[PDB]
C-alpha cells in the first residue's frame, strides 16, 4: 500500500544519485 | 571481525 | 556486489541481511516484503550439494543496515525467525530452477526511514518492465571482486539481457523462472552480483506509479562480472503464485 516509496526518497520527493538512469532505460 | 550485537538478539 | 558503488543511506530500506548466529557471519541477502515476510533465494538456505541446510534458529535477519559489519544502534532491527517457507520445487539438484524462499517474523518489524517494504509486481507490471534493455538495481555486502569486502551496502544497476544471449552464455539450462542481467563487453560497463549477494533483490522503478518493485532476485553466476557472462536472477512474478499461497495459508 506504502510499499515500495522510500521515506527518504519518494516520499520526500528527493531522487537518489542514479535512478534517473534506470527512468532513461524504460523506454 | 562482525561487531557482536545485543544478547538479546543472541 | 562488483564494479559497483556505495548505497546512499535509506537508499534501499527493503534490504535485508541474512546473518549467521555461530558463527557470527554474513548468509545471504534478503528484502523485506512486509512487517513479517522476507523474501530470499532458496539456496540460502537450503543446498545439500555444500551441506547447506540453514533451520529457523540458526540465524537472524538484520533490517535497516548501512554497514556491513557494523552493529548500527538505533537505526536496524534484528529479527528473529518463526518459520521458513521453500518453494516444494525448488530444484537445487540441476540449474536452481524456482530458487525462491519465504521467512515468517516472530513479531512484526517497525518501519522507518530505513526500514521500508518493496513492492511485488503483478503480470503488468512484469510485462512493462521485464524487458531487454531496461535497467534494475541489484544491492548487497557480497564480495567485491570474484576472488575485497564493503565497508557499507553496495549498489548497481544492470539492464536485463535478452533471453537468446542469456542462454548463449552458459551450458546451464535456463527457464522461465529465470533471467539474466548485465552488460555485454561490447558495451564497456561493468558490474555484477558476487558471492555474498546471494537472495538479495533485483528492483526496477516504475514510471508510471514511481513504485519500487522487485522484479528478481540474486540466484547464480558463473565467476563475478565476467566477460561474456551474466548474472541469473529468480523471476518474481512467476513465482507470485506460490508467494501469496503460502501468505494467504499462513
Ligand atoms: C550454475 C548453477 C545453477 C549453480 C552455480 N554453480 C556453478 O555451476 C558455478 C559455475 C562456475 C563457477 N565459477 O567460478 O566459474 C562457480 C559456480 C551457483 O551459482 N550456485 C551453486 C549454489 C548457489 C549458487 C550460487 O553460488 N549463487 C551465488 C550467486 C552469485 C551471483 N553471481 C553473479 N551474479 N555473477
Amino acid at each position: 500500500a506504502d510499499c515500495g516509496l522510500r521515506p527518504l526518497f519518494e516520499k520526500k520527493s528527493l531522487e537518489d544519485k542514479t535512478e534517473r538512469e534506470l527512468l532513461e532505460s524504460y523506454i | 571481525d562482525f561487531e557482536e550485537i545485543p544478547e538479546e538478539y543472541l | 556486489i562488483v564494479e559497483g558503488s556505495d548505497a546512499e543511506i535509506g537508499m534501499s530500506p527493503w534490504q535485508v541481511m541474512l546473518f549467521r548466529k555461530s558463527p557470527q557471519e554474513l548468509l545471504c541477502g534478503a528484502s523485506l516484503i512486509s512487517d513479517r515476510w522476507v523474501l530470499t533465494a532458496a539456496h540460502c538456505l537450503l543446498y545439500p550439494p555444500w551441506d547447506k541446510n540453514f533451520t529457523e534458529n540458526d540465524l537472524l535477519v538484520r533490517i535497516g543496515k548501512h554497514s556491513r559489519t557494523r552493529y548500527e544502534r538505533n537505526i536496524e532491527k534484528i529479527s528473529m525467525l518463526e518459520k521458513i517457507y521453500i518453494h516444494p520445487r525448488y530444484n537445487w539438484r540441476e540449474n536452481l530452477d524456482r530458487d525462491i524462499a519465504l521467512m515468517k517474523l516472530k513479531k512484526p518489524v517497525a518501519f522507518s526511514d530505513y526500514i521500508h517494504p518493496v513492492c511485488l509486481p503483478d503480470r503488468e507490471t512484469a510485462a512493462s518492465l521485464l524487458q531487454a534493455g531496461y535497467k534494475g538495481r541489484v544491492t548487497g555486502w557480497g564480495n567485491l571482486k570474484e576472488t575485497g569486502q564493503p565497508s557499507v551496502l553496495q549498489v548497481v544497476n544492470l539492464p536485463i539481457v535478452e533471453r537468446p544471449v542469456c542462454k548463449d552464455s552458459t551450458r546451464i539450462r535456463i527457464t522461465d523462472n529465470m533471467f539474466c542481467a548485465g552488460y555485454k563487453p561490447d558495451e564497456g560497463k561493468r558490474g555484477d552480483a558476487c558471492e555474498g549477494d546471494s537472495g538479495g533483490p533485483f528492483v526496477m522503478k516504475s514510471p508510471f506509479n514511481n513504485r519500487w518493485y522487485q522484479m528478481g532476485i540474486v540466484s547464480w553466476g558463473e565467476g563475478c562480472d565476467r566477460d561474456g557472462k551474466y548474472g541469473f536472477y529468480t523471476h518474481v512474478f512467476r513465482l507470485k503464485k506460490w508467494i501469496q499461497k503460502v501468505i494467504d495459508q499462513f
